[PDB]
C-alpha cells in the first residue's frame, strides 16, 4: 500500500497497521568522521528506544497493551476521537506535555509487576 | 472409550468388517487410529496405522478407513491365522493421549 | 617481503614443487613456482663503507 | 529385528512399590519415543505412560499421574517404571512398547510400532 | 624445457631485486636461468641509494648508507616464471607486480560472510 | 510448519576489510592489533568450498 | 564439541543444536577509520537481523516455531530428507528464491496476531 | 530517592530495587576518533550482555528467575546472609570463580528447554 509515513495524515486507528513500516527505517578522512557519527548516531538512537520498552515489558513488540490507567486530566476524550478523528502528528503535541509522568508511571508499574511474579515461583 | 465389544466371523475366504466408533472431539478430529492383533497369550502387532497405512510386514488382506466417528479394519481373503482379538485405538488429543477400544474376537468358520 | 624473479623467506609447498597459473597455456600469464624444500643464498656487500 | 525385554518384579502387596525395566536391542534407541501400555487380565489394552525419545517429557494417564514415574536412559538402552503406592486395580501385563509420540523434525507416530511380552504384575 | 634468462627492460625488471641489510640490491640471475631441461653459483648485483618504489613516479627516497660490511642469508622459496612461446617452451624470469609475491602466500584464504537466519519447515504450529 | 532458525552455520563469499595484528618499522607498528596467544582453528568435516587465489580481493 | 561453524558439513537436525556456537561470533587516523568502519557495520548487521526477528514474533529465541504453513512449491521434501540428508548450506541454496516471500509472510502474520491479542484484552 | 550506584552500599535485597537505575546508565580528526571509539565501545559492551541473557532466556527482563539448581559448593550461605547482609560489591567477590561455570550452565538449561517447547508444539 503506502510506503514510509504514508499513513502520517491518516487518522490513528488508520495508521498503526504501518508500525513496521516506519520501524525498518530506523535501522577525507574527516568525510569519514562525518559519515561514522551519522551512522553511530542512528544505532545510539535505536537502542534508547529498545532499553526504554524493555524496562516498561514490551520488549519485542508493536503493540504493547500496559497496566497503567489513563488519567483524564492527560486528555479528556472519547476513543472515537482519539483513533478515528485525530492523527498521530496532532495528538503527539496534544499530550507533550504529560510523556514524562506516563514514561515514569510505566516503569513503576513494570517494577511491581516484575516483582510480583518472582514472589510467585 | 473406543467401541465394538462383540464378536465377529466367517469363513474361510470370506471378508469381515471390525468396526471401531469413537465421538468428535477424538476419533472423528484426529486422523490416528490404529490397529492391533493379539493372539491369545502374545504381544499385540501393529496391523494398520494412522489411518489405511499398513507396516511393512503385514498383508494386504488388511486395509481400512473411516467415515465420521466411526472407524473400521476390513480382513478380505480371511484365513485360519486371523483367529486373534482386533483393537482399534486413536489418538485423542493432548492430557488424554491414547484410549483403546475393547478387543473384538475374530472367529474364523 | 619485496623482491623480483625469486620469491624469498616465504613458505614452502607441502610434498611436491608446485605450479600455479591463471591459465597455463596463456603466454602472457606468470607462473607461479612454489618450492617443497629452500635453495639457501647468500648475499653480501664486502665494503667497509664509513658513514658522515 | 529389535527386541524390548521386560523385566522385574510380578508380586508385591498393596501399598508398596515396585520398579519395571526395559532392554531395548536392534535399534538406535535414542531415536525413539517410549510408552508402557497395560493389559488388564481379563480385558483390553490401557496406555499408562509415555516420554519422549531425549527423555525430557513425560506424560501420564490420571489414574497413575500421582504414582507412577517413568524414566529413560539412552547410555544402557533401558526405560524404567517405578510403581509406587500400588492398588489392586493395577494387576495387569505391563507391556513395554516403542512409538507413541515423534520430535517435531521427523514424521509423526501417533502409534505403537513394537512390543515388547510383557511384564506381569501381581498385587495382592 | 629451456630456461633462459630475463628480457629486456628497466633494472628494476630484468634483475632480482631485494631489500637486505638496509641497501637495496639489483642482482644478475643469467648464472640462474641459463639451461636446456634441468663450487656455487655466483651473481654479481648492483646497489642503488635512489629508489622509486613499486611502479609510481614522483616520490623517489633516497636510502641512507649502511655502515660497515652487510650480509645476508636466505631462502629462495619459489619463482615467477613467463613462458616465452613447437617441440620446446622457454621460461624466462618474471615479475615487477608486487601482488604476485602476496597472491604466493594467501592462495589458500578466503574470506566469507556469515548469514544465520535460516527457515525450514518442522512439523510445529505456535 | 515453517520455523524460523537463527545460528545457522551458513556463509556466502564477501570482501569486507580486514584488519592486522601482530605478536619503528616501516609497516606495522603501533596501529596494529596484539595478536592471540592461543589462535584457534576448526576443522570442518563434509565441507567442500571452492576457492580461485587469482580473485582473492 | 565443535566450535564455530564446526556442525557446518552436519544435517540440517543434527546442526541446530549449535546454534549458540554461531550467534556468539556475531558479536593513523585512516587507519582507525577502517577498524572503526568494521565494527559499526558489525553492530548494525546484527541489529537489522535483532530487527526482524522481533517483528516475526520471535524475539530472544533461537527456534521460533511461527504460524505460516509451508507451501510445498517452495520445496517438496518430507522431514526425513530436509533434517537428516540435509546440510545447512544445501538448504539455504535449495530455497534461495523464497526467501522474500516467507520473509513477508512472516511478517503479516504477525501483525495479524498482535492485534487479535488486543481485542482479546 | 538515590541516584545511579547510590545502592552500592545497600544490601543485596535492598537494592536490586534500584536495576532501572543503573541499567539506564549503560546507553581534530583524532580527537574525532577517540570520541567515536568510546561510543563504539559502549555500544558493543551493551550489546554483549544483551546477546548473553538473550541465550540464557532472559530477554527483556531485570529479574530472570531460571532453572538451574544452586550448586552449595558456589557459596554455602542462607537466603538470610545473602540478601540481608551482604551487599553485591561483596557478593561478586565471593563467586568471582564460579561465574563462567553458571553461565554455562545457564545455557544449557535454555537450550534443552527450547527444543522440549518445541516437541510440544
Ligand atoms: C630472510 O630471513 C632472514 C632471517 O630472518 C633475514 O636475515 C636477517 O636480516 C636482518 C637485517 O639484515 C639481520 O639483523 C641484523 O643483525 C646484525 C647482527 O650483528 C645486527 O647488528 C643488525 O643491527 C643493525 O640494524 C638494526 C635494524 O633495526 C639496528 O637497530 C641496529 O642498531 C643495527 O643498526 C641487525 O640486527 C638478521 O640477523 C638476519 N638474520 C640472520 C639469521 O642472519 C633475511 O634478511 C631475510 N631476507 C630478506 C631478503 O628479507
Ligand atoms: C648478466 O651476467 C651475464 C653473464 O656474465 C652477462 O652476459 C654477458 O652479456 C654480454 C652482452 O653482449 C655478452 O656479450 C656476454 O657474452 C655475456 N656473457 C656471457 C657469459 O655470455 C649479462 O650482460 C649480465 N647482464 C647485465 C644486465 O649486466
Ligand atoms: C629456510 O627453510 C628452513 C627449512 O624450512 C628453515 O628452517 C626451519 O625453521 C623452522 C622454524 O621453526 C624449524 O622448526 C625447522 O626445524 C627448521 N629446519 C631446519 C632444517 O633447521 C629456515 O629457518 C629457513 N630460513 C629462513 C631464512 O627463513
Ligand atoms: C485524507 O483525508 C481523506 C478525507 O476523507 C481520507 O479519505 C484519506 O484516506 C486521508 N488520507 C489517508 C492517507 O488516509
Ligand atoms: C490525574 O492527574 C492529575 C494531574 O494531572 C493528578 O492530580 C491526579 O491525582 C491524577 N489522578 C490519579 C488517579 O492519579
Ligand atoms: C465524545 O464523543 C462525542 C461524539 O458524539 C463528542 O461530541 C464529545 O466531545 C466526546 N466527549 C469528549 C469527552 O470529548
Ligand atoms: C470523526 O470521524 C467520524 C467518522 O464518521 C465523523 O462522523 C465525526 O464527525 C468526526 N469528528 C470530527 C470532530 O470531525
Ligand atoms: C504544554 O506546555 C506549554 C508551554 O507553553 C503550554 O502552553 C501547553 O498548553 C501545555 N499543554 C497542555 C496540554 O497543557
Ligand atoms: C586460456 O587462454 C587461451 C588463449 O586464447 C584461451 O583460449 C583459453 O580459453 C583460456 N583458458 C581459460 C580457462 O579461459
Ligand atoms: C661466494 O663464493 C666465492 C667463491 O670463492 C667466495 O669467495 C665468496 O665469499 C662467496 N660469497 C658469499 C656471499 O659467501
Ligand atoms: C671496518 O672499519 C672499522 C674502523 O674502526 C673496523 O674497526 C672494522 O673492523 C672494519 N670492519 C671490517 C669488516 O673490516
Ligand atoms: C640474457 O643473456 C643474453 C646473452 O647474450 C644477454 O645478452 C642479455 O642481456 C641477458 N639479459 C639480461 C637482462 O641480462
Ligand atoms: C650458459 O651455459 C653455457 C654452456 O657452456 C655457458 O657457456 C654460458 O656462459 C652460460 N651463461 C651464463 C650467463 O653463465
Ligand atoms: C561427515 O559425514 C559423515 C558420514 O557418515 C558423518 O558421520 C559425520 O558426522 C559428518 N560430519 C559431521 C561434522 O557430522
Ligand atoms: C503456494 O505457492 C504458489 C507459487 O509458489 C502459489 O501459487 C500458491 O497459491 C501458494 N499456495 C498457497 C496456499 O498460498
Ligand atoms: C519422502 O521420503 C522418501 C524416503 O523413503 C523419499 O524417497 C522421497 O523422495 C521423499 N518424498 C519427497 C516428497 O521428496
Ligand atoms: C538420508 O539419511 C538416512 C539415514 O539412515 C539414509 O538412510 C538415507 O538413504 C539418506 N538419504 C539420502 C538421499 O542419502
Ligand atoms: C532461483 O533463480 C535462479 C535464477 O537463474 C534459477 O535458476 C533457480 O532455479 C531458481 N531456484 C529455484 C528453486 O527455482
Ligand atoms: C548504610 O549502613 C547503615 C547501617 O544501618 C544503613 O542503615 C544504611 O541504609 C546503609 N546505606 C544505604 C544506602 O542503605
Ligand atoms: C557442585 O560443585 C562441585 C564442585 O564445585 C561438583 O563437584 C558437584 O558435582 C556439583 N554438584 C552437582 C549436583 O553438580
Ligand atoms: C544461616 O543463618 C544463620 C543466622 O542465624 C547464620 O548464623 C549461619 O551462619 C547461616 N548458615 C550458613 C550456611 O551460612
Ligand atoms: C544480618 O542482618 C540482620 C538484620 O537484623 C542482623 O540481625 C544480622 O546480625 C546480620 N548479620 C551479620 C553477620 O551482620
Ligand atoms: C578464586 O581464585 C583465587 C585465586 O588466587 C583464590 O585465591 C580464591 O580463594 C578463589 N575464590 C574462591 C571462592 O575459592
Amino acid at each position: 500500500f503506502l510506503g514510509f509515513l504514508g499513513a502520517a495524515g491518516s487518522t490513528m486507528g488508520a495508521a498503526s497497521m504501518t508500525l513496521t513500516v516506519q520501524a525498518r527505517n530506523l535501522l577525507l578522512t574527516v568525510w569519514g568522521i562525518k559519515q561514522l557519527q551519522a551512522r553511530v548516531l542512528a544505532v545510539e538512537r535505536y537502542l534508547r528506544d529498545q532499553q526504554l520498552l524493555g524496562i516498561w515489558g514490551c520488549s519485542g513488540k508493536l503493540i504493547c497493551c500496559t497496566n497503567v490507567p489513563w488519567n483524564s486530566s492527560w486528555s479528556n476524550r472519547n476513543l472515537s476521537e482519539i483513533w478515528d478523528n485525530m492523527t498521530w502528528l496532532q495528538w503527539d503535541k496534544e499530550i507533550s506535555n504529560y510523556t514524562q509522568i506516563i514514561y515514569g508511571l510505566l516503569e513503576e508499574s513494570q517494577n511491581q509487576q516484575e516483582k510480583n511474579e518472582q514472589d510467585l515461583l | 472409550a473406543l467401541t465394538q465389544p462383540p464378536s465377529v466371523s466367517g469363513s474361510p475366504g470370506q471378508s469381515v468388517t471390525i468396526s471401531c466408533t469413537g465421538t468428535s472431539s477424538d476419533i472423528g478430529s484426529y486422523n490416528y487410529v490404529s490397529w492391533y492383533q493379539q493372539h491369545p497369550g502374545k504381544a499385540p502387532k501393529l496391523m494398520i496405522y494412522d489411518v489405511t497405512q499398513r507396516p511393512s510386514g503385514v498383508s494386504d488382506r488388511f486395509s481400512g478407513s473411516k467415515s465420521g466417528n466411526t472407524a473400521s479394519l476390513t480382513i478380505s481373503g480371511l484365513q485360519a491365522d486371523d483367529e486373534a482379538d482386533y483393537y482399534c485405538s486413536a489418538y485423542a488429543g493432548r492430557q488424554t493421549f491414547y484410549i483403546f477400544g475393547g478387543g473384538t474376537r475374530l472367529t474364523v468358520l | 617481503v619485496v623482491s623480483t624473479q625469486l620469491l624469498l623467506n616465504g613458505s614452502l609447498a607441502e610434498e611436491e614443487v608446485m605450479i600455479r597459473s591463471e591459465n597455463i597455456t596463456n603466454n602472457a600469464k606468470n607462473i607461479l613456482v612454489q618450492f617443497n624444500t629452500p635453495v639457501q643464498i647468500n648475499c653480501t656487500r664486502p665494503n667497509n663503507n664509513t658513514r658522515k | 529385528e529389535v527386541q524390548l525385554v521386560e523385566t522385574g518384579g510380578g508380586l508385591v502387596q498393596p501399598g508398596g512399590s515396585l520398579k519395571l525395566s526395559c532392554r531395548a536391542s536392534g535399534y538406535t534407541f535414542s531415536s525413539f519415543a517410549m510408552s508402557w501400555v497395560r493389559q488388564a487380565p481379563g480385558k483390553g489394552l490401557e496406555w499408562v505412560s509415555l516420554i519422549n525419545d531425549r527423555g525430557g517429557l513425560t506424560f501420564y494417564v490420571d489414574s497413575v499421574k500421582g504414582r507412577f514415574t517413568i524414566s529413560r536412559d539412552n547410555s544402557k538402552n533401558t526405560l524404567s517404571l517405578q510403581m509406587h503406592s500400588l492398588r489392586d486395580g493395577d494387576t495387569a501385563v505391563y507391556y513395554c512398547a516403542t512409538g507413541g509420540m515423534s520430535s517435531a523434525l521427523q514424521s509423526s507416530k501417533y502409534y505403537f510400532d513394537f512390543w515388547g511380552q510383557g511384564a506381569l504384575v501381581t498385587v495382592s | 624445457i629451456r630456461f633462459a634468462n630475463s628480457s629486456g627492460g628497466d633494472l628494476e625488471v630484468t634483475t632480482h631485486s631485494f631489500n637486505c641489510g638496509g641497501e637495496f640490491f639489483y642482482c644478475n640471475t643469467s648464472g640462474l636461468f641459463n639451461s636446456t631441461w634441468i663450487d656455487s653459483i655466483t651473481l654479481p648485483c648492483r646497489i642503488k641509494q635512489i629508489i622509486n618504489m613499486w611502479q609510481r613516479i614522483g616520490q623517489a627516497m633516497y636510502a641512507p648508507p649502511i655502515q660497515g660490511v652487510i650480509r645476508c642469508v636466505s631462502n629462495i622459496t619459489g619463482l615467477i616464471l613467463t613462458r616465452d612461446g613447437s617441440t620446446t617452451e622457454t621460461f624466462r624470469p618474471g615479475g615487477g607486480d608486487m601482488r604476485d609475491n602476496w597472491r604466493s602466500e594467501l592462495y589458500k584464504y578466503k574470506v566469507v560472510k556469515i548469514e544465520p537466519l535460516g527457515v525450514a519447515p518442522t512439523r510445529c504450529k505456535r | 510448519w515453517v520455523t524460523v532458525y537463527y545460528g545457522v552455520p551458513v556463509w556466502k563469499d564477501a570482501e569486507t576489510t580486514l584488519f592486522c595484528a601482530s605478536d619503528h618499522n616501516v609497516w606495522a607498528t603501533h596501529a596494529c592489533v596484539p595478536t592471540d596467544p592461543n589462535p584457534q582453528e576448526i576443522h570442518l568435516e563434509n565441507v567442500t568450498e571452492e576457492f580461485n587465489m587469482w580473485k582473492n580481493n
